[PDB]
RNA sequence: UCUUUGUAAAGUGCCUUCGAAGAGUCGAGUUGUUUGGGAAUGCAGCUCUAAGUGGGUGGUAAAUUCCAUCUAAAGCUAAAU
RNA sequence: UUGACCUCAAAUCAGGUAGGAGUACCCGCUGAACUUAAGCAUAUCAAUAAGCGGAGGAAAAGAAACCAACCGGGAUUGCCUUAGUAACGGCGAGUGAAGCGGCAAAAGCUCAAAUUUGAAAUCUGGUACCUUCGGUGCCCGAGUUGUAAUUUGGAGAGGGCA
């Protein structure tokens, strides 16, 4: 199987010859548009692995999207309030790079339904992804009971809405005692352990 | 009930007892335990000495099943087995027939020695137990051993 | 959330179900609860189970 | 997953694969596995050989 | 390995009768398979070595185990690390010796 | 603020928790809704308890380890001993739980008897037979009660040999507290000379 | 009710050889935010960036032994709410 | 020049799909200050209001890279409790969960990573017919840069005996 060489050759990222398909990659990634439709996945065994499977209805979209910290936008930087929410600067977005870029995507093909995204490349300027896609009405997705569930309607918008691979990571979806306050919903956590219950009977 | 209070006797009078000079305010002194150092050091001082500071160690992440232990005394030992057969135990107080007693299925940890239990010999299946206890035990005539 | 129901120990309802089973019994209480027992013979009154 | 265990005796490997990262190991798989390799000309070329628009190898 | 019967102490517990439950299958993860290796020795064939890799094999060659074994924490995340990686490295030295 | 000798009283009111406020009027409601719900699935599965077979477990930490309560689902080897595999024991009723481990011989031998006179007890319908109505019976768990395991007779003969039970405690006590401490002791003269 | 199809499909006993398991990811540093999480709970930016008895976790930072427990970086799923 | 392939376009090409509304509840982002501290800047109010994006009848979570340290439990959720506790906190004002336990409900699973290689076994569409949420033929097309069958760690695969 050549997926497993390719899994092994993609993790040698600074070897010399992954070194320079990344150069002249990256500079074809940002010579195109910033969100451009591709043809195939420039990581074949990566977008099978994460779901994609060689049939109609499932797209591959490559997007870029800006790096960095997120600037408070602000007019000349007044907060109006405490020394604490002073900061402009040094804030950060609380959404990876790769939710932000699915999310573009499933925003251009509003119709399709984003299965995940995969880093591809990345610069000082600009990261790259290429985000797996299906769409929910071809009929080979409708049909063929492996996908269905895209096709339901409980999964518009999932990069929207957090329910992709980075959406669950970013909202902290995971068990252990160090997922405490984020493991079913952190707004949900807060409300159940913030509302006051009281029976007929009061205890 | 309403009917009962006392600002059903209030009514008709001006301040409801809440004095005409010091009126009632909303909140002259603070609000909660506000000025504990300052203006209330004096009632802090008073009734709740020691409030303020630190004093041991730390510790993160305290089970409290690690330390569940319930104590038992001997006063309280022989309410451990069945009424009916406390009769009849103390009357057939001997060896090669002592009652064995589970403290630990009757929900102790630690079995204390509060004193004067009868000479009768028992077994106290225990999983802690102290010096007295053990010794009150014996010069019973009874045995502990220790369980887990 | 104002409170609704009151909780009340159970074994002092018990013993409020037992006092009103023994009034039930008694001739004058009966009567000064008003319920026209005097054409009764006597209380407490007991028919048999074809009722 | 022929050159694997060696029941290949002969094999094909186009240069115009374009993700070049699919076939870049063919060569030395083949060269570790003692086969015969060609590094040919044209997927289009392996395609039409079997019948298909690209192959990429044969 | 059976506990002592006691509440207290290092094997402290109720002595049970144990049967040694047989072995699952996700307890044979980090196992090395014959064709994870082949496949990761044929990728290194064409791969070749990272530029901090280099630095390292040219630290165990003039300054010495010890100060590779500090660049490569630096590198890696962690301690252990650094010294897997180091020792990975002796291991190219002596195979570039040996052949 | 602070007033008269009375505890230090920590109400923790001071957002807004009066939008966040639970008044169960509808425990009545929500306890018909239950008894309802639990009487049209019954009906559904007529024939079936409402419930699945669980398995004798002993309860994790050293507060409750000497009690004996209801699993999740019988082990592999539960169900391999009790002669049946995992997937026909899923449809016939019994709840298989892949990821418990039995290392205990006692809570082994309970949960395969418990098996057993399940298997006994219950009659499965063929799938293209007479169907034998069976009179169906809603509660597994009342059905095959979790018994709490005697450990030993209630009167047994004194054994003392003199021990005091106390001083055993201190010195296995003390053993953990010093075992590190000497084995360096012993490395350290070892390893001198 | 017709529909035998199908030397079709599935499950179990013994032994042998294997047993692939997700990478700019884990992890580390630092920054901001957040958490009850305290030499740093989660999240995010940036820099470095792995391995295969490996990796994570085991609520005090670190180096040396072990041990226990799971198996991430992919996915679906009614009910109680 | 017999024509392909790849990449990129154009069509009032054939068929679809998205947008907006409502938004009580749900999933995220973004994000205050009044207020409290008898002043106030960390803190608090509050991971709240306001703003933005996205669903459903529920949503989310979910079958352990979990909890534990026990004689071990065994997906998720919710309730009673843990508990105003461990802990955080100008250690001030304040804040503040989780394991175990008892319950309600319980349900489990499938992909990537394997050569079908004695036969791409797979699927959209056009056309035709029929018993039309579809079925069956033929035809292009997609697809080997991998669509079917088999396997998912609880295992499982291959080869023998039975």
């Amino acid at each position: 199987g050549a997926y497993k060489y390719l899994e092994e050759l993609q993790r040698k990222k600074q070897s010399d010859v992954l070194r320079f398909l990344q150069r002249v990659r990256v500079w074809e990634y940002r010579q195109k548009n910033v969100i451009h439709r591709a043809a195939r996945p420039t990581r074949p065994d990566k977008a099978r692995r994460l779901g994609y499977k060689a049939k109609q209805g499932f797209v591959i979209y490559r997007v870029r999207v800006r790096r960095g910290n997120r600037k408070r936008p602000v007019p000349k930087g007044a907060t109006y309030g405490k020394p604490t929410n002073q900061g402009v600067n040094e804030l950060k977005y609380q959404r990876s790079l790769r939710a932000t870029a699915e999310e573009r995507v499933g925003r251009r093909a509003a119709n399709l339904r984003v299965l995940n995204s995969y880093w591809v490349n990345q610069d000082s300027t600009y990261k790259y992804f290429e985000v797996i896609l299906v769409d929910p009405q071809h009929k080979a997705i409708r049909r063929d009971a492996r996908y269905n569930w895209i096709c339901d309607p409980v999964h518009k918008h999932r990069e929207a809405r957090g329910l992709t691979a980075t959406g669950k990571k970013s909202r902290g979806i995971n068990k252990g005692h160090k997922f405490n306050n984020t493991k079913a919903g952190r707004r949900k956590t807060w409300k159940r352990q913030n509302t006051l219950s009281l029976w007929r009977y009061r205890k | 009930p309403s009917r009962f209070t006392k600002t059903r006797k209030h009514r008709g009078h001006v301040s409801a007892g809440k004095g005409r000079i010091g009126k009632h305010r909303k909140h002259p002194g603070g609000r909660g335990m506000a000025g504990g150092q300052h203006h209330h050091r004096i009632n802090m001082d008073k009734y709740h000495p020691g409030y303020f500071g630190k004093v041991g160690m730390r510790y993160f992440h305290k089970q409290q099943a690690h330390f569940w232990k319930p104590v038992l005394n001997l006063d309280k030992l022989w309410t451990l087995i069945p009424e009916d057969k406390r009769d009849q135990y103390l009357k057939s107080a001997s060896k090669e027939t002592a009652p064995v007693i589970d403290t630990l299925a009757a929900g102790y940890g630690k079995i204390l020695g509060k004193g004067r239990i009868p000479n009768v010999p028992v077994i106290v299946k225990a999983r802690f137990v102290s010096k007295l206890a053990e010794e009150k035990i014996r010069a019973a005539g009874g045995v502990v051993e220790l369980i887990a | 959330w104002r409170k609704w129901n009151v909780k009340v120990n159970h074994n002092e309802k018990r013993y409020a179900t037992a006092s009103a089973i023994a009034a039930t019994a008694v001739a004058s209480l009966v009567l000064a609860r008003g319920h026209r027992v005097e054409k009764i013979p006597e209380i407490p009154l007991v028919v048999s189970t074809d009722l | 997953a022929l050159i694997e265990n060696k029941k290949a005796k002969l094999v094909l490997i186009a240069n115009d694969v374009d993700p070049i990262e699919l076939v870049v190991f063919l060569p030395a798989l083949c060269k570790k596995m003692g086969v015969p390799y060609a590094i040919v000309k044209g997927k289009a070329r392996l395609g039409t050989l079997v019948n298909q628009k690209t192959s990429a190898v044969a | 390995t059976v506990k002592t019967g006691i509440a207290i102490g290092l094997n402290k517990g109720k002595k049970v009768t144990s049967m040694t439950p047989a072995p699952k299958i996700s307890y044979k993860k980090g196992a090395a398979s014959n064709r994870t290796k082949f496949v990761r020795s044929l990728v290194r064939e064409i791969a070749g070595l990272s530029p901090y890799e280099r630095r390292l094999i040219d630290l165990i060659r003039n300054s010495g185990e010890k100060r590779a074994r500090k660049v490569a924490k630096k590198r890696l995340g962690s301690f252990t690390r650094a010294k897997a990686k180091v020792e990975e490295m002796n291991n190219i030295i002596a195979a570039s010796r040996r052949h | 603020a602070i007033s008269k000798n009375l505890p230090i009283l920590k109400n923790h009111f001071r957002k807004h928790w009066q939008e966040r406020v639970k008044v169960h009027f509808d425990q009545a409601g929500k306890k018909v809704s239950r008894r309802n719900a639990r009487a049209t699935r019954a009906a559904k599965i007529a024939p079936r308890p409402l419930d699945l077979l669980r398995p004798v477990v002993r309860a994790p930490t050293v507060k409750y380890n000497r009690k004996v309560r209801a699993g999740r689902g019988f082990t592999l080897a539960e169900v391999k001993a009790a002669g049946l595999t995992a997937a026909y024991a899923r449809t016939i009723g019994i709840a298989v739980d892949h990821r418990r481990q039995n290392r205990n011989q006692e809570i082994f031998d309970a949960n395969v008897q418990r098996l057993k006179e399940y298997q006994s007890k219950i009659i499965v319908f063929p799938r293209n037979g007479k169907a034998p109505e069976a009179e169906q019976v809603l509660s597994a768990a009342a059905t095959f009660p979790i018994a709490q395991p005697a450990t030993d007779v209630e009167a047994r003969a004194v054994q003392d040999n003199g021990e005091s039970a106390f001083r055993t405690l201190r010195l296995a006590r003390s053993e953990k507290k010093f075992r590190g401490i000497r084995e360096k002791r012993a490395r350290e003269k070892a390893e001198a000379e």
